[PDB]
């Protein structure tokens, strides 16, 4: 398994954990996992900045950042 | 290139 695919799966696991916790109404756990997905996605952006997948990484970073900013206001 | 499966969108 390449470094790209391995990190992509890591980001996915975090993202799934965050959306699950989010829907269960656990703002903090949702936020923790979103941040961890963002950090892995930022790493993927550094490693493959000029590739075609980067636009999707960058899109998801922003979606997750925006969900963080909403959930932060609760708690 | 695309992610398959898609990364989940937030609520």
């Amino acid at each position: 398994m390449s470094a790209q695919v391995m990190l992509e799966e890591m980001a996915r696991k975090y993202a799934i954990n965050a959306v699950k916790a989010d829907k269960e109404g656990n703002a903090e756990e949702a936020i923790t996992n979103y941040k961890k997905a963002i950090e892995v996605l930022a790493q993927l952006v550094s490693l493959y900045r000029d590739g075609s997948t980067a636009a999707i990484y960058e899109q998801m970073i922003n979606e997750y950042k925006r969900r963080i900013e909403v959930l932060k206001e609760l708690i | 290139r695309e992610l398959l499966p898609e990364l989940p969108h937030p609520p």
